[PDB]
């Protein structure tokens, strides 16, 4: 009938730390957590990530926040399991996907 | 303060504080006074007659 699965919330894939800072924010729109970033080419700001300008990512959101929030904090070390991170929908290549925070400490296992 | 940080995110930390020094150095005061040899023979307001 109504079976309620408990189950349980791992978004970490690695023993590597999940180190994390914050600065400033342009967001447009609501963000949940795990969220990629980006850098901004005009203003520096840190925004959502587009999905398809490749090698801008910078980081993972870690407190959900919105356009009124002026400083976000987000991760910027260790492995994250590919399925819990909020993919944003222009991206619909899972290798892109992958190899897309090489070059930073982020990894997706 | 510690306003909200929650037990998965924790971030900045404090500063510890101090910075302040003065020295007010000698001070002195030393009021002699005599003692009139020659004023006790005669008798004082005091020492009834």
């Amino acid at each position: 009938t109504s079976k309620e699965t408990f189950t349980h919330y791992q978004p970490q894939g690695n023993s590597d730390p999940a180190h994390t800072a914050t600065a400033p924010g342009g967001l447009s729109a609501k963000a949940p957590a795990m969220t990629p970033l980006m850098l901004d080419t005009s203003s520096r700001k840190l925004v959502a990530w587009d999905g398809t300008t490749d090698g801008a990512a910078v980081g993972i959101l870690a407190v959900a926040a919105d356009q009124t929030s002026t400083t976000l904090t987000f991760y910027k070390s260790g492995t994250f399991r590919y399925e819990d991170v909020l993919w944003p929908e222009a991206a619909s290549d899972e290798t892109k996907k992958r190899t897309a925070f090489a070059g930073t400490a982020i990894s997706i296992v | 303060m510690a306003l909200y940080v929650s037990p998965i995110v924790s971030g900045e930390v404090i500063r510890s504080r101090g910075g302040s020094t003065s020295e007010f150095t000698p001070g002195y005061v030393k009021p002699k006074h005599e003692v009139n040899p020659q004023m006790t023979l005669r008798r004082l307001p005091d020492e009834d007659p």
